[PDB]
DNA sequence: GGGTATTCGCCGTGTACCTCTCCTAGCCC
RNA sequence: GCGGAGAGGUA
DNA sequence: GGGCTAATGACGGCGAATACCC
């Protein structure tokens, strides 16, 4: 099984899992830890927000690639800001700042 | 089905647990196996018809 | 997207709940069902949410793009895309105040004990069963008195005024808006200046920082009470059609459908002012059904509809495995991934694998398409889709072109250390099978018997220069954990290379001469002489001596054909001894180790790509197989077995007679079959071993046989010694499920055949592996998770730190030998200070450098004993580690590089034996001097006797040996009481019994001669005479505290040494009265009337793995702690049977007032008129980790656990390098608590880090004044973890409730600093190649 | 294909921003702002980059020379 | 009241993957 | 037709 | 078929909350 782009899951903007539906595979916990243990950032960042959650980031690279130039901008993983509104959505106000 | 083994290594092909296999078994056709999908088509009623 | 930094947590403010709402959801209805339009104000409502479809009204009044502030009259729903209904947020307006169950039910109950108020009281108020009281005017009534019913009714009737009271949660707030947080605070503060008492004095800490929480942040704690209630947005809780007019929801839409209708309901019986019992049912209902809202699970557990499983609340959604954090913010699912079936693929090079062409294409898609639009073949990006879905020639050799250098990432399931991870260069194959090269899966523990795995490919450009340069196969053939080679030949390899270069006696071609090696292929190819026959050749061997020029030498040596055809392959600069031998697995492992160490990297790739290849290739011409008849059943087995059953028999029999118990007759049992077990073995390994009988010219010889099975074992291939008996000896003994040990053996084996008996027992056996392996598995994950987690931040920032502390490191000598030698235990890590020759002012090494090989050797040729390195723990560094202090060990040589994270690399490589070796399992009576060596007693003070015995009077004496330059070999713990022969001086010759003790028996023994005088032992209150005859026989027991009777408790029986004439002898050269407390079980056999001699017995007194790991790692007291003093000087006794026995060390100079509770079972090692040290032992038992960083500090501790670990390791033969478990140490103790004063708090929990910056603080300052004093603290790793400076870091991996609850009502703020932190954020980590941008941020603050 | 880096990382110790200056050289290279000083043969940018790095060509400062002028 | 035991209750318990069925509920016209 | 339960299997 | 309304078979560890002994 492989895929390189298709649908996405609805709520944590994360492409779907499983080969009935296309469905990538899950780059786990332990697989972060793996990559941390290499000085690989900038891998492990692209896996993080690029490849899966990210997406303007996803859509931004697919264009990209179709041109023929491999850069990409990180912005933030779609997950972290459904993260952030059901923390929010108890009586715990978090927010991102900025100074 | 029964066939004909020798255990020996044969340039590392069956390296770890994994098997060689001649092209004789492939020709005589006796690992191929028939599967079966089924699909379903349903055609239901809405409301817009 | 904003450049952001600091994740702010704090109270929301019903104010704030307000800012964030778009509107009030009032009907609990969603969608009409019949028409799938949503709500006018609902769950999913437009008006409130957003517009269901991008830029377009429900009404459909307004649909162009052109309107985009617009609200459309008919529908109040304003147009814009409808990703905004993924962001905004609703509210509810509630109209009973409600509590919030998290700052509830939290284990520190915080509206508990911000109102000094128990749990229990709370709960009464909540389910609306009692009142409490809030300001009840000028009564007998305090502020927050719990009320019930009829108390309330009493009350009231008799007090109608000055009376206010209310019921729960608005109760509640009302108590908390009333509150005064500063005054209470300093009260409090007031309080404890007066109060000194222990328990009190916590609880009244605990609310102290509580309130100076709430004071600091800004959080008014009235915010714990809800009020507005915010809604998720829709499309985070979505209400998806199911195909077929029915729905699948999530479980918040049925919570929040519930907690709207029971508002509604008492809304409505507000408005229609309904008698009291019903609203306060009513409210009752809106509790349970907010509280299951926010926490389901803390209550009755409100299930789903006719599903018997507890429904998913929010709370459950963040915390937990499978909700968040771990699920879906570190533990993605990434696009341009596949998956599929490992295959040998033997013609690959290391740094390649095979790629199934199909697999390729569809992982590269777009890659295809930005090639196929560059040449111009398609027109458009469409053309290319299609172009790509035909699957056309010139597809394939556009993915050929592109596949070219791009690198792609397999990954096998279980990614237990960073080897599981690598990049190779695909190489497109037919097939749908992903080939792996052979080499690298002892790295990834790969198997081809099904395993799978996943391939990745990296996209961006960063990406491929890091996995062809960081990643890569090729570039990781020395493990992470400790120094040696992954990569080595695992099985079919070393077969071929062993069956390759070992000699027969006589063969083809035996003893001519050969020119070189290219002629022995000549002939072994042409078949004028075998593989394997001893000759001469001219070889030349390079050998770089000089400043690295090869220089060669060409002479003739005595080997084989097939040394000679291997040495072709032989890199240029190793010499011919490598091969020489008969080439194993550890010979075939230490060979690419030196050419490793000798060439460099490439050259020992190639030559492994080598080894491999000829060891496939002479395995297959080889032809070594496994026949039945090729394990051979020792010819003399049928004899040993009948004997031990003959020999069971009679011990069968004399056992019926009577003359030995049943245990004494199990233990012989065992004893002879074990010896008959080992003698069938020994029997059968000869018989196979050398059986090879072939003849030479004339007589016959004998040499180490061919067979196959052998050949196999011996090699290293595989299969052990052990599995050898198991196929042709006795297959041993087993154990019963409750580990006892069956009689009678399985004296079959496999070769022949079991009987239903021994296979179901050897079944028991196998059954009992596989359930542990897999209940070892999760518990193994669960602690490398725990490991990498309190690990993850700790960095190599800093290039030297400059310090001169370190860890004086020995080489390991538990008893009998060396279990680890220096050389491995201190390579490459930097020194301390330079360590001198056996002759001072001869320094042998510099100050710091780095221990290579060279420098190791080197202290070999030399006699250093002991190495002061520099070791983790003890680094300067200030926010992770300096690489000086680290070392140099890696997949690499050379000295750790800054950026690297050192944690990770730690935590996995102590974490993946463990699980890697559950899945690999599926008396000291003498002493006896191994090596000719001098004895030296340590740390004792010996008085000689008559007899000529060096008596024991130390409870710490040690004997070690020093050999005959200066160094310390063996080593023993000698305690009190055990017989010595040799003292002080006396060289011992060669394997010579210089001890001898009772095993089942710890003798107490007396210093001098003479009657023994009974004081205080009087009969019949604590003693019971029963005596013998004039032989003097007797039974007097004298008991222990704890066990004595309960008339003879506080009577303390004792034994006064005196000499014949009645008179006590006292102790050489002290004053004391020799008081001898006959220590627990002391059996008097020795009647009054016998002269004692020196020596009399007094009383006769007959875990591991990956728990004590994890144990060890979690400082966990180990619920019996031996005791150890905490100052020096003359201990005493005191206040005499409380209920444990007082000890009060008296130091000569410091207070005295430092007194120990001692259970009565508790045995003392010291004598009171004794001169103790700190931290000596007191109590024998396991030490826990706490007691020793608290007295002897720092290193103590962290040598203790290493060593600790270390042992449980290595006695399953795991080699891991020491720096792990110290950089995991290191990670343990990172807090501190403070004794003195002058910034903190006086009493505060803070890190070590803080700590320093303040003394430096201090020291900037003109007036250093108080400065900060503190003590260390070590905490287990989970703990270590929970307090840790980030509050998602936490967050992460434990009760997310509880510590999410600690930092809103802390108002803590989080920059990020770490790893894990900064990888759910999205952005690039702190470590390796994204260190510099994070210091270029760092630049970019307080900067222009 | 370039099996092994060792000697870029010999050129520059640390072993981490040589991908750094790797990854700026070759999207320099891919991006037609700039030309290879090496032959290539058949390879992409990222082997390209590394073989020039190998070769003592290309590091920090002569990208920083370079840009400036 | 203050310290020590003892009960009590919460939190955790390895990864990756692949098949199948079944999903708000109940009653009457 | 995103999800979640239950069952089984793979390494 | 369509419309309307509202129980029992884990276990350990740890830290807080009583039980009780002075
Ligand atoms: N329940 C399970 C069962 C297995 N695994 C993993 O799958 C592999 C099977 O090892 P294995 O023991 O089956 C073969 P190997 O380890 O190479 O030894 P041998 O060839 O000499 O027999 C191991 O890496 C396990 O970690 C797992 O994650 N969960
Ligand atoms: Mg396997
Ligand atoms: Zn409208
Ligand atoms: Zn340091």
């Amino acid at each position: 099984h492989a895929r390189s782009t298709g649908s996405y899951s609805l709520v944590t903007q994360q492409p779907l899992g499983g080969k009935a539906q296309f469905g990538g595979q899950r780059f786990g916990e332990m697989e972060v830890w793996a990559l941390e243990a290499y000085g690989a950032a900038y891998t492990l960042q692209e896996m993080l927000t690029v490849k899966s959650d990210d997406v303007n980031g996803r859509t931004k690279m697919y264009k990209n690639i179709v041109d023929g130039n491999h850069q990409m901008e990180p912005g933030m993983p779609e997950s972290f800001n459904v993260l952030l509104k059901e923390i929010r959505s108890l009586g715990i106000n978090i927010e991102l700042e900025d100074e | 089905q029964n066939m004909r083994v020798a255990f020996m290594p044969w340039n590392g092909y069956n390296f770890e647990d994994s098997i060689l296999v001649s092209e004789r078994v492939v020709q005589e056709d006796r690992f191929t196996t028939i599967h079966i999908q089924e699909l379903a088509c349903v055609s239901r009623d809405t409301k817009l018809g | 997207t904003e450049e952001f930094d600091a994740i702010k947590i704090a109270l929301a403010s019903p104010d704030m709940i307000r800012s964030w709402s778009f509107g009030e959801v009032k009907k609990p209805e969603t969608i009409n069902y019949r028409t799938f339009k949503p709500e006018r104000d609902g769950l999913f409502c437009a008006r409130i949410f957003g517009p269901v479809k991008d830029y377009e009204c429900l009404c459909g009044k307004y649909k162009r793009l052109k309107h985009r502030g617009v609200i459309c009259e008919k529908c109040g729903v304003e147009v814009t895309q409808t990703k905004v209904r993924r962001e905004r947020m609703g509210h509810i307006e509630l109209a009973s105040p409600t509590a919030h169950i998290w700052f509830l039910k939290s284990l520190p109950s915080r509206i508990g004990l911000l109102l000094d108020m128990p749990l229990r009281d709370i709960e009464r108020v909540l389910y609306f069963e009692s009142y409490v009281v809030i300001e009840g005017g000028m009564t007998n009534l305090e502020r927050q008195q719990i009320l019930t019913e009829e108390q309330y009714l009493d009350a009231l009737e008799e007090f109608g005024d000055e009376f206010d009271a209310k019921m729960g949660a608005e109760a509640i707030q009302a108590l908390l808006k009333s509150m005064d947080l500063e005054q209470e605070c300093e009260q409090l503060r007031e309080e404890l200046n007066e109060t000194n008492s222990e328990t009190k004095r916590k609880k009244l800490t605990k609310r102290i920082k509580l309130l100076e929480a709430f004071v600091q942040s800004g959080n008014k704690p009235e915010w714990m009470i809800l009020t507005v209630l915010p809604v998720l947005p829709p499309d985070l809780r979505p209400l998806v059609p199911l195909d077929g007019g029915r729905f699948a929801t999530s479980d918040l839409n049925d919570l929040y459908r519930r907690v709207i209708n029971r508002n509604n309901r008492l809304k409505r019986l507000l408005d229609l002012a309904a008698p009291d019992i019903i609203v306060r049912n009513e409210k009752r209902m809106l509790q349970e059904a907010v509280d299951a809202l926010l926490d389901n699970g803390r209550r009755g557990r409100a299930i789903t509809g006719s599903n018997k499983r507890p429904l998913k609340s929010l709370a459950d959604m963040i915390k937990g495995k499978q909700g968040r954090f771990r699920q879906n913010l570190l533990g993605k699912r990434v696009d341009y991934s596949g998956r599929s079936v490992i295959t040998v693929g033997p013609y690959l090079r290391l740094h390649q694998c095979g790629l199934p062409k199909k697999m390729a294409l569809e992982l590269f898609k777009p890659f295809i398409y930005g090639k196929l639009e560059l040449r111009g073949l398609a027109t458009t990006i469409k053309a290319a889709k299609k172009m790509v879905e035909r699957e056309e020639a010139v597809v394939w050799d556009i993915l050929d072109e592109v596949i070219r250098e791009h690198p792609v990432l397999l990954n096998r399931a279980p990614t237990l250390h960073r080897l599981g991870i690598q990049a190779f260069e695909p190489v497109l194959i037919e097939g749908k099978a992903i080939q792996l090269h052979p080499l690298v899966c002892a790295a990834y523990n790969a198997d081809f018997d099904g395993d799978q795995m996943a391939v990745h490919v990296p996209l961006t450009l960063e990406a491929q220069l890091e996995a062809r340069a960081l990643m890569m196969s090729t570039n990781n053939i020395l493990s992470p954990a400790n120094g040696e080679p992954i990569i080595v030949p695992s099985q079919d390899v070393v077969l071929g290379l062993y069956y390759m270069t070992r000699d027969c006696v006589n063969a083809k071609g035996e003893g001519m001469v050969l020119t070189g090696p290219k002629e022995a292929e000549r002939l072994y190819r042409s078949g004028l002489a075998s593989l394997h026959a001893r000759v001469k050749v001219r070889i030349t061997e390079y050998e770089k001596d000089a400043n690295g020029e090869l220089v060669a030498k060409t002479s003739l040596k005595d080997t084989t054909v097939g040394r000679a055809i291997l040495w072709m392959i032989v890199p240029k600069g190793l010499p011919y001894s490598i091969v020489n031998q008969a080439l194993g697995k550890k010979a075939i492992s230490k060979m690419l180790n030196t050419c490793y160490r000798i060439l460099g990297l490439k050259p020992t790739v190639i030559f492994a790509d080598q080894i491999m290849y000829t060891g496939f290739a002479y395995a297959a011409r080889s032809g070594a197989s496994v026949g039945i008849d090729d394990m051979v059943i020792p010819e003399k087995k049928h004899e040993i077995i009948s004997e031990a059953e003959a020999e069971v028999a009679e011990i069968q029999e004399q056992f019926q007679s009577g003359l030995v118990t049943a245990g004494e007759r199990y233990n012989k049992v065992i004893d002879i079959w074990a010896a008959a077990n080992d003698r069938v073995s020994k029997a059968m390994m000869d018989n196979l071993q050398t059986e090879t009988v072939i003849n030479r010219d004339g007589q016959e010889e004998k040499q180490v046989s061919f067979n196959s099975i052998y050949m196999m074992a011996d090699s290293g291939a595989r299969g052990s010694a052990a599995q050898i008996r198991q196929l042709a000896g006795m297959r041993g003994l087993m154990a019963k499920p409750d580990g006892s040990i069956i009689e009678t053996p399985i004296t079959a084996n496999f070769r022949e055949g079991l009987n239903v008996l021994q296979y179901f027992i050897s079944t028991h056996g196998a059954r009992k592996g596989l359930a542990d392996t897999a209940l070892k598995t999760a518990n193994s994950g669960y602690l490398t998770r725990r490991l990498v987690d309190v690990a993850q931040d700790l960095v190599v920032t800093e290039d030297d730190c400059g310090t001169h502390e370190g860890i004086m490191m020995t080489p390991v000598i538990e008893g009998g030998d060396v279990k680890e030698p220096l050389r491995d235990r201190v390579l490459g890590r930097v020194t301390a200070e330079d360590v001198l020759k056996p002759g001072t002012a001869d320094i042998l090494v510099p100050r710091n450098t780095l221990l290579h090989e060279q420098w190791c050797d080197l202290l070999e040729e030399n006699s250093v004993d002991a190495v002061k390195v520099r070791s983790v723990v003890s680094c300067d560094t200030d926010f992770g580690v300096c690489a000086h202090c680290y070392g140099r060990d890696l997949a690499r040589g050379h000295i750790i590089n800054k950026g690297e994270a050192i944690g990770v690399i730690a935590a996995q490589s102590i974490g993946e034996p463990g699980t890697q070796l559950t899945m690999r399992t599926f008396a000291e009576s003498s002493i006896q001097v191994k090596n000719k060596g001098s004895i030296k007693l340590s740390n004792v003070k010996s008085v000689v006797n008559s007899s000529g015995k060096l008596v024991i009077t130390s409870r710490n004496t040690e004997l070690k040996l020093i050999d005959e330059f200066g160094r310390t070999k063996e080593s023993y713990k000698v305690p009190y009481g055990a017989v010595l022969a040799k003292g002080d001086g006396e060289q011992v010759a060669g394997g010579e019994t210089v001890a001898n003790w009772d095993p089942h028996t710890m003798p107490v023994i007396t210093e001098v001669s003479g009657f023994v005088r009974f004081t205080d032992m009087i009969d019949g209150q604590t003693i019971t005479r029963q005596t013998d005859e004039l032989t003097g026989l007797s039974s007097l027991v004298v008991l222990d505290s704890a066990e004595r009777t309960a008339g003879g408790k506080d009577l303390r029986p004792a034994l006064k040494i005196v000499d014949a004439q009645g008179n006590d002898v006292l102790i050489p050269g002290t004053d004391m009265p020799a008081q001898y407390f006959l220590p627990g079980k002391a059996i008097v056999q020795l009647e009054d009337g016998v002269q004692i001699s020196s020596g009399d017995t007094l009383a006769r007194i007959p875990t591991g793995g990956l728990p004590r790991v994890a144990d060890l790692f979690e400082a966990r007291r180990p619920k019996e702690p031996a005791i150890l003093a905490e100052i020096s000087g003359i201990v005493s006794f005191g206040k005499e049977t409380k209920g444990k026995r007082r000890l009060v060390i008296t130091p000569v100079d410091g207070s005295d007032p430092y007194e120990e509770m001692i259970p009565k079972w508790r045995q003392l090692n010291v004598f009171e008129g004794e001169r103790v040290e700190r931290g000596d032992v007191i109590s024998d038992g396991p030490e826990a980790p706490h007691d020793i960083l608290r007295l002897r500090g720092v290193h103590a501790v962290t040598r203790y656990i290493v060593n600790e670990v270390q042992d449980v390791y290595r006695l399953q033969g795991v080699k891991i390098n020491d720096k792990h478990i110290e950089v995991i140490v290191r990670q343990m103790l990172r807090k501190a608590t403070i004794v003195n004063a002058g910034s903190s708090d006086f009493l505060e929990g803070e890190q070590v880090e803080y700590s320093r910056v303040k003394i430096a603080n201090r020291e900037l300052e003109a007036n250093g004044k108080v400065g900060a004093t503190y003590s260390r603290d070590l905490l287990g790793i989970t703990k270590a973890s929970l307090a840790t400076e980030s509050f998602i870091s936490a967050a992460s991996f434990q009760e997310t409730t509880r510590v999410l609850t600690e930092a809103a009502v802390a108002g803590k703020r989080d920059e990020l600093r770490g790893l894990k932190e900064n990888v759910i954020v999205g952005r690039l980590i702190p470590a390796g190649t994204g260190y510099a941008y994070h210091q270029d941020r760092m630049r970019r603050r307080a900067a222009g | 294909a370039r099996v092994t880096v060792q000697d870029a990382v010999e050129k520059i110790g640390n072993r981490f921003d040589l991908v750094l200056v790797a990854a700026r050289r070759a999207r320099q290279m891919q991006v037609g702002g700039k030309d290879p000083l090496v032959p290539e043969e058949n390879d992409k940018t990222t082997v390209i980059a590394l073989r020039e790095i190998e070769e003592g060509l290309i590091n920090n400062q002569i990208l920083d020379v370079r840009e400036r002028q």
